[PDB]
RNA sequence: UAAGGUGAUAUGAACCGUUAUAACCGGCGAUUUCCGAAUGGGGAAACCCAGUGUGUUUCGACACACUAUCAUUAACUGAAUCCAUAGGUUAAUGAGGCGAACCGGGGGAACUGAAACAUCUAAGUACCCCGAGGAAAAGAAAUCAACCGAGAUUCCCCCAGUAGCGGCGAGCGAACGGGGAGCAGCCCAGAGCCUGAAUCAGUGUGUGUGUUAGUGGAAGCGUCUGGAAAGGCGCGCGAUACAGGGUGACAGCCCCGUACACAAAAAUGCACAUGCUGUGAGCUCGAUGAGUAGGGCGGGACACGUGGUAUCCUGUCUGAAUAUGGGGGGACCAUCCUCCAAGGCUAAAUACUCCUGACUGACCGAUAGUGAACCAGUACCGUGAGGGAAAGGCGAAAAGAA
RNA sequence: CGCCGGAAGACCAAGGGUUCCUGUCCAACGUUAAUCGGGGCAGGGUGAGUCGACCCCUAAGGCGAGGCCGAAAGGCGUAGU
C-alpha cells in the first residue's frame, strides 16, 4: 500500500468556485487543493479513506502563483496543485 | 505534557501520533471551510506531534 | 532590422549556465568573485 | 612531463644572452631517454624514462638499489 | 527585576498630571506604563460599519514613561524608591525610606 | 563606450548625434580645406 | 530568570501564563526537504532515470539502507605463458571542496626612468599556478674574525647613502663590527652492557583559574519661569559609584547602569598533580652521508652588469680524497688560523585579521563617512565577464484630524 | 459608409510570462478626453495511457575511468557516457 500518515498530509483544502460547484452538480466531481508533490494514486487512496467514498478517476493540474506588488516590494505567491476527483455514481458529500 | 507521554511505550506513542494527525486533518478542513473559530488549536496540535516524534526517537536511537 | 540579441533558452544555459561555469577552473573563479561581491544572482539560470 | 625518474631532473628556465646582452627567456631541458633495464632479481625488463646522468647513477648503484628508492618515493613504474 | 509592576499604586513625578495617583493597568515593553486616570488624550475615532462602532471623540489613557512615576508609599504618603532583598529563599521589593517589604 | 550614463542609460555610443563627421548626413565636400 | 507573553513592517483575531512546565537567556541533545565537492548514473543547478539488499502489503504497491573517483594496506581471484606478473572483485583507512590577509615554492611582464633608445631601470613588482600552518620559513657552523677573539636561526636600531657595482650614465647598494628583543638544543647513518632510569604523545581522574546565562548595588525636595524642569533661587544627602545612556529643556541622589562584592546543573580552554598505554635514559666501543666536492661549457643568484672575480645554485659533459684527509679566509701561491659538506628534527622574539568582545579619537556627519545610515551589491545597464545608483529627520506623546 | 482578404484572416513553434476571463477604480501610465484599456486593485481560470516533453536510439559535437603527453594550471583520446 501506502502509509496512513502520508495520507493525512496529502489533502489540504476543498476549492471553492463556480467551476468547482458546477462540476459537482453536473459532472459528479469534487475539486480539492492537494499537496504539491502528491501523485494521482496518493490522492485517490486518501479520498477513499478519509471521506469513505469510491473514486473513479483523478485529474490534476499545477496552478502557478501570481506576482503581486505589495506596497513597493515585488512579491510572488506560491504554486499549488489542484485535483478533480470524480466520484462513482453512488456518491456522497 | 511531555511527562505523561514519557510514561507510555513505543506502540502507545504510535497510537497517539496517529490520533493527533487525524485531528490535524479535521482542523484543516474546518479552517479551510471558514468553520474554525478557535485558530489557536492549529498551533497546539502541530507542536504535540513534535513532542511525540521527539520521544519516539529518544526511545529508539537511545 | 535584425538586432544582435536573439534569445534562446537552451543556448543561454549551455553558454553561461551554472554547470557551464562549474566545468572549468576559470568558470569557478567567476562564481567565487560573484559570491565575494555578494550578488543575488550567480549565473544566468532559470 | 619532462622529468627524470631516477634523479628528478626537470626543465629549468634561464636567459638567452646575445652579444649586445639582450636577454630572452629560454628553457633548459634534461637529456631524457626511455630505456629498458634488465632486473636480474625479477627476470624482467623495466622501462624507465631517465636522463643520461640517471643512467650513470644506475651503473654505479645497481638497478635494484635504484628501484627501491623509487618505491619509497611512491613513484610508479 | 522590574521595580514598577501591574496593579501597583503609583504617583506621577513629571508632566501635566504631576502629583496625581493611580493604578497601573499594564506595563509595556517600551518602558512605559498605562495608569488609570493619568495622561488622557482625545482620539478622533473614525467610523467603520462592521464592529457596530460609530465614530466619536473618545477619551483614553496614553502611555507615560516608567521613570516618570514612582511607587506610592501609603504609610508615609510620599514617592519612594524600590530595592531588592532576600527575605526567604525568594527576592522581594522593599521601600528605601523605611526598609519595609512591599 | 559610455557605460554608466544616468541621463541616457539605453545608449553607449552617442557620437553619431553631435559629432558632425560621424552623422549620416556628413559629406566629405565639407572638408575642402585641403 | 520571570509577571507578563505569541520576531518585524503591523494592527487585528484566537489564545497562553501570573510563585512556577507562559515567554525570554545559556549549556548539551533531537529534527534538519532539494541543489551545491555532490559522491548510484545522467543533466539546461534546485531536475530526470536506476541497480542491489532487508522489512512490510489490503497484491495495487510501499518504507529504509547501500552502490562515485583516486591513493595506501589486506584478502580472494587471475591472462598472453610453465613459474609468475599485469589485470579483475571485495573490505578497511584517508583525501576531495570553500575561505580576507600573512608564509614557502614553480612561472613571470610592460608602461615608466634613462629628458630618444637596445645594456641597465621599473622588478623578481603586478599577475597566474601549487602547497602548508596558526603562524610559516630559517636554524645548531665544512660560520665569521684576525694571530686577539666571538659562538645556531629570526626581528629592531646603528654602521652608511659609506665600501663598492654601474651605457662608471639613470640608478643600484652591502658586509665587518656595535647596541637591543628573545634564548635551547638534539637525533639517525650501531653494536655490547644496563633494560625499560630522561623526554615526548595520547587518555583518565583530581585541583586551580578562565570562558559560555546571571545576582545585589548608595543618596532630594521646596519654590519661580514654562506645554513640560533635569534650568534659576533656597536648603540637604551619597561617593572605592561625578564612566556612559535615557527620561516632555542641561539630573551624582527619577530609570538603566557604574565602583565594589558574588554566582554554574552542563560543556569547554589553559595550569599543575596523578593513573594508564606508547616512547627509552646511561656506560663502553665503533662509525663520521659519492655520481658527491671539484672541473669544462651555458645560464642564474649573491649590493657586485665577467670584470683581475672569490662564494652559492645547476641544464649538459666529466669526476676525487676519506681526520696520515678535506672546506674556507674575495684572482692565485706559500705560511698560519678556523671549521667538518654531500642525512634529519626543533620553542621564543617576527608577519597578518575574514571573524568575536571591550574601549579610544584636535576622524566623518547624509554631494561627507563604506558603493550601501533607508529591504544595496538592490533598482537599472550588458549575451557574458562585468558595471552600478538615487533615496535619512512630524510631534514629548499619534493625541495621525470625530 | 470605407479598408485588408496568399492577410491587416486562422492555428503553432521560438521568445515572453498572467498580458487570459469577471467585477471594480481613473491619481500616475495611454503622445488629447476617457465612463475605456495589454493601467491600478480583488477574485477566478490551464483537467490527458493516445498531443508534447520526459523515455528508448543515435548525428555533428561535448565530456571522458584507465591511457599517452605537458614547468604547474592543463592538452588529446580508448572503453564508455
Ligand atoms: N550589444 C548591444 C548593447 C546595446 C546597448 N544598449 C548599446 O547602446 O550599446
Ligand atoms: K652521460
Ligand atoms: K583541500
Ligand atoms: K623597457
Ligand atoms: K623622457
Ligand atoms: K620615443
Ligand atoms: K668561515
Ligand atoms: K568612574
Ligand atoms: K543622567
Ligand atoms: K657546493
Ligand atoms: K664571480
Ligand atoms: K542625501
Ligand atoms: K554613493
Ligand atoms: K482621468
Ligand atoms: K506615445
Ligand atoms: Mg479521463
Ligand atoms: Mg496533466
Ligand atoms: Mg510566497
Ligand atoms: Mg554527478
Ligand atoms: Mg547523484
Ligand atoms: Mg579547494
Ligand atoms: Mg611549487
Ligand atoms: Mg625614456
Ligand atoms: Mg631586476
Ligand atoms: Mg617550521
Ligand atoms: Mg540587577
Ligand atoms: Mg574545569
Ligand atoms: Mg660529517
Ligand atoms: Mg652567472
Ligand atoms: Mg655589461
Ligand atoms: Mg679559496
Ligand atoms: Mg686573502
Ligand atoms: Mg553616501
Ligand atoms: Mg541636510
Ligand atoms: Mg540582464
Ligand atoms: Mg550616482
Ligand atoms: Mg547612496
Ligand atoms: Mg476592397
Ligand atoms: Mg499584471
Ligand atoms: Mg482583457
Ligand atoms: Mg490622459
Ligand atoms: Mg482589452
Ligand atoms: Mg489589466
Ligand atoms: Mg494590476
Ligand atoms: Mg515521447
Ligand atoms: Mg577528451
Ligand atoms: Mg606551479
Amino acid at each position: 500500500m501506502i502509509r496512513e500518515e502520508r495520507l493525512l498530509k496529502v489533502l489540504r483544502a476543498p476549492h471553492v468556485s463556480e467551476k468547482a460547484s458546477t462540476a459537482m452538480e453536473k459532472s459528479n466531481t469534487i475539486v480539492l487543493k492537494v499537496a504539491k508533490d502528491a501523485t494521482k494514486a496518493e490522492i485517490k487512496a486518501a479520498v477513499q479513506k478519509l471521506f469513505e467514498v469510491e473514486v473513479e478517476v483523478v485529474n490534476t493540474l499545477v496552478v502557478k502563483g501570481k506576482v503581486k506588488r505589495h506596497g513597493q516590494r515585488i512579491g510572488r505567491r506560491s504554486d499549488w496543485k489542484k485535483a478533480y476527483v470524480t466520484l462513482k455514481e453512488g456518491q456522497n458529500l | 505534557k511531555a511527562k505523561e507521554l514519557r510514561e507510555k511505550s513505543v506502540e502507545e506513542l504510535n497510537t497517539e501520533l496517529l490520533n493527533l494527525l487525524r485531528e490535524q486533518f479535521n482542523l484543516r478542513m474546518q479552517a479551510a471551510s471558514g468553520q474554525l473559530q478557535q485558530s489557536h488549536l492549529l498551533k497546539q496540535v502541530r507542536r504535540d506531534v513534535a513532542r511525540v516524534k521527539t520521544l519516539l526517537n529518544e526511545k529508539a536511537g537511545a | 532590422m535584425k538586432r544582435t540579441f536573439q534569445p534562446s533558452v537552451l543556448k543561454r544555459n549551455r553558454s553561461h549556465g551554472f554547470r557551464a561555469r562549474m566545468a572549468t577552473k576559470n568558470g569557478r573563479q567567476v562564481l567565487a568573485r560573484r559570491r565575494a561581491k555578494g550578488r543575488a544572482r550567480l549565473t544566468v539560470s532559470k | 612531463s619532462r622529468v627524470c625518474q631516477v634523479t628528478g631532473k626537470r626543465p629549468v628556465t634561464g636567459n638567452n644572452r646575445s652579444h649586445a646582452l639582450n636577454a630572452t627567456k629560454r628553457r633548459f631541458l634534461p637529456n631524457l631517454h626511455s630505456h629498458r633495464f634488465w632486473v636480474e632479481s625479477e627476470k624482467r625488463f623495466v622501462t624507465l624514462r631517465v636522463s643520461a646522468k640517471g643512467m650513470r647513477v644506475i651503473d654505479k648503484k645497481g638497478i635494484d638499489t635504484v628501484l627501491a628508492e623509487l618505491r619509497a618515493r611512491g613513484e610508479k613504474y | 527585576a522590574a521595580k514598577i509592576r501591574r496593579d501597583d499604586e503609583v504617583i506621577v513625578l513629571t508632566g501635566k498630571d504631576k502629583g496625581k495617583r493611580g493604578k497601573v493597568k499594564n506595563v509595556l515593553s517600551s518602558g512605559k506604563v498605562i495608569v488609570e486616570g493619568i495622561n488622557l488624550v482625545k482620539k478622533h475615532q473614525k467610523p467603520v460599519p462592521a464592529l457596530n462602532q460609530p465614530g466619536g471623540i473618545v477619551e483614553k489613557e496614553a502611555a507615560i514613561q516608567v521613570s516618570n512615576v514612582a511607587i506610592f508609599n501609603a504609610a508615609t504618603g510620599k514617592a519612594d524608591r524600590v530595592g531588592f532583598r532576600f527575605e526567604d529563599g525568594k527576592k522581594v521589593r522593599f521601600f528605601k525610606s523605611n526598609s519595609e517589604t512591599i | 563606450m559610455e557605460n554608466n550614463s544616468r541621463t541616457m542609460p539605453h545608449i553607449r555610443r552617442t557620437t553619431h548625434i553631435m559629432k558632425f563627421a560621424h552623422r549620416n548626413s556628413f559629406d566629405f565636400h565639407f572638408f575642402n580645406a585641403r
